[PDB]
């Protein structure tokens, strides 16, 4: 049966790659509250997720192969690992694979003050919806760990890329802020993940066009204590951002005409010597 | 009711992913778990960022169509859809680009000899005997004629020759990705 | 000189495996496709035999 | 024949004809030309635009003389 | 019958150029390739730009490009 032939094609590499599926792996130490955060955050991701439902003896900083195997067998690239210990309490290790080898670990522990979905109220909302992001804190643009976490969360929750967006679907914002500004040598403020639902009220400042928007907290109030980090090899990072690769003086004019701009140079007519011919010669004067 | 909210450092935008990256000054003493005004502070700050994001986003160019509801796979005439740019922020790809497919020896032959690839006219060719169009191959293809034509068995001989030419084609192709 | 024989040139530029494809007048100055293109100015002449029959007709003349 | 007029007349004519068609002042003489380089550059750009067409033919038009 | 042989040379000794005796549609950005590299002759008179098409159902004939 050629159902499989379609599956291999859907898995194999594409010019415009699919949405990156996420896998939520529970390790040996998956306590109940971690499964709660996993349910909530995975819900925030779905329909692009798979949840595995058995304990897995995976230590992502000692033997990285099983994660690669699961990123193969489940086409999912992004992955999550449920771990806890007396050293690292309520830990989520967020994986990223390139090809199928590992591109990123990261080690985000959940502080005990987290709140779930069920701790809040809910309004009308639609699952599988494209979220809008806000990233507070200047260190996201600059600091290597914070650049890594910003790209991590964008790549995790951006869903399917689109060029036309329905204003009805702008229904919730994912907000991520660093605990505070800091200098080099101070220990890495933990990042604050919050999910907010949008509400728009009329405001007649700019007119009918732009409303005033105010937020309501829904869902996973999480605080993320940053731990050990696997940074991709610079060759893999410089090869993982290859554009698919699909002109001078040529412009696609509106209405689709190839037009060439022709660019002739200067015309120094001062360097031209007019023909010194007998009429212009005043020596042949008459009178 | 205010909507024109500002802050000393400008906000960059990645409207392709609907993201606004703030880079202003945050104080630890406003954010840490000692502060019970923590959640209100964060909600207000992210409300401000969302407000600027939506201000830019609704002020995008936007396309509207005239197609009826029962159209094919698009937007309806009534709904005006924002047209988002490409994502400015560069994010790691999932898999390497599919360029890994190589180039075969038939193609080098066809590039040395002045070969032009065939046109794809179709499977059907005119069977001049029976006044029909019979496909070259496939379901009752014009190559499965001698198999039940009414004139050792020569039919099995054709079938074996044809099958071993199929084997040869596969044999040749499976040496091409060793190139 | 052995270095200016045509087999030598074929060895130097690594096109020895292509003997079945090699046109008649290929040399250093003319690739195979150059030879075919310059055969254009000579083509169009049909080949009759002493019997007067058609070995083959002209290049774009055919009675089929 | 651009050498048979004053310089300002040639300049005025290129100014007024360029509003319609890209013009080029030129005095034709195998030894003492003017505008030879500009015309070579212009034709060479015209070939650059048609890189897909590997020969570019430039035809000359006008009155007999 | 499609192609008419055209001789060239002072003695009409070369016969490679070919001339299509039937009507042709030649495109929208056609240019004649140089005569030295021009084998298939498509004379400008036999180039057709429009054809009057008859609609079977509607029963009308209209001059369509």
């Amino acid at each position: 049966n050629a159902r499989a032939k379609r599956a291999l094609v859907k898995r194999e590499a594409k010019l415009v790659e699919n949405v990156k599926q996420a896998l939520f792996i529970p390790g040996q130490s998956c306590n109940k509250n971690l499964h709660d955060i996993m349910v909530d955050l995975s819900a925030l991701k779905k329909p692009d997720m798979k949840r595995f439902n058995r304990k897995n003896d995976i230590h992502p900083f000692e033997d990285m192969s099983p994660l690669e195997f699961f990123s193969e067998k489940n086409d999912c690239s992004l992955m999550v690992l449920m771990t806890s210990s007396k050293k690292r309490k309520n830990n989520m290790t967020f994986i990223r694979t390139f090809g199928y080898k590992i591109y990123d670990m990261i080690e985000l522990m959940v502080a005990d003050n987290f709140k779930l979905l069920s701790d809040f109220k809910k309004l009308t909302f639609t699952v599988g919806l494209k979220p809008m992001f806000t990233f507070q804190g200047a260190a996201f643009d600059t600091h290597p760990v914070y650049k890594q976490i910003k790209s991590l969360f964008l790549d995790f929750f951006r869903g399917e890329s689109t060029d036309l967006q329905d204003v009805a679907g702008l229904q919730h914002v994912i907000s991520m802020t660093i605990q505070g500004d800091f200098q080099d040598g101070e220990p890495l403020p933990n990042v604050l993940f919050r999910v907010y639902k949008l509400k728009s009220y009329k405001s007649d400042q700019g007119g009918k066009r732009l409303p005033r928007i105010e937020l309501v907290e829904i869902g996973p109030r999480l605080d993320f204590k940053i731990g050990r980090i696997h940074t991709p090899s610079p060759d893999m990072v410089t090869e993982a951002h290859k554009k698919p690769k699909q002109k001078k003086n040529v412009e696609l004019d509106i209405m689709g005409d190839k037009l060439g701009r022709i660019h002739m140079g200067k015309q120094d007519l001062g360097k031209l010597q007019t023909r010194k011919m007998k009429g212009l010669k005043s020596k042949f004067d008459q009178g | 009711l205010p909507v024109t909210v500002e802050k000393p450092i400008p906000v960059v935008y990645d409207l392709g992913n609907l993201a606004a990256f703030d880079s202003n000054v945050l104080d630890k003493n406003d954010l840490d778990s000692s502060n019970a005004r923590r959640e209100e502070k964060i909600k207000s700050l992210t409300r401000d960022n969302v407000q600027l994001l939506i201000n830019q986003l609704l002020s995008l160019p936007m396309k509207t169509t005239t197609e009826s509801v029962g159209g094919t796979g698009g937007q309806s005439s009534v709904m005006t859809l924002l047209q988002l740019p490409d994502p400015t922020t560069d994010l790691p790809r999932e898999k390497p680009l599919p360029k890994a497919k190589a180039m075969t020896k038939w193609e080098k032959f066809a590039a040395k000899k002045g070969i032009k690839p065939k046109e794809r006219a179709g499977k059907m060719i005119y069977d001049e005997a029976s006044g029909e169009w019979v496909p070259k191959w496939g379901y009752k293809g014009a190559n499965k004629k001698l198999d039940d034509q009414w004139l050792i068995d020569p039919r099995t001989l054709n079938r074996a020759e044809r099958k071993r030419l199929v084997k040869k084609n596969e044999k040749q192709q499976r040496r091409n990705m060793k190139n | 000189g052995t270095g200016k024989k045509e087999k030598s040139r074929r060895i130097r530029e690594g096109d020895t495996k292509d003997g079945n494809l090699r046109v008649k007048g290929e040399n250093f100055y003319r690739d195979s496709k150059r030879v075919k293109f310059l055969n254009m100015y000579t083509s169009g002449k049909e080949i009759r035999n002493k019997k007067g029959n058609l070995i083959r007709a002209a290049s774009f003349q055919d009675s089929t | 024949k651009c050498d048979l007029v004053p310089t300002w007349v040639a300049a005025a004519w290129v100014k007024h004809l360029s509003k319609e068609r890209p013009t080029l002042a030129f005095h034709a003489s195998i030894t003492n030309s003017f505008g030879k380089g500009s015309l070579i550059q212009l034709l060479r750009q015209f070939s650059q635009l048609h890189t897909d067409r590997k020969q570019i033919s430039v035809g000359f038009i006008g009155y007999p003389n | 019958e499609m192609f008419k042989v055209i001789k060239t040379g002072k003695s009409r000794s070369k016969s490679w150029k070919r001339m299509i005796t039937k009507h042709t549609f030649v495109g929208e950005g056609f240019t004649r390739r140089p005569v030295k590299m021009e084998r298939i002759i498509r004379p400008s008179a036999l180039r057709q730009k429009k054809a009057n098409v008859t609609h079977p159902e509607l029963g009308v004939t209209v001059f369509l490009p």
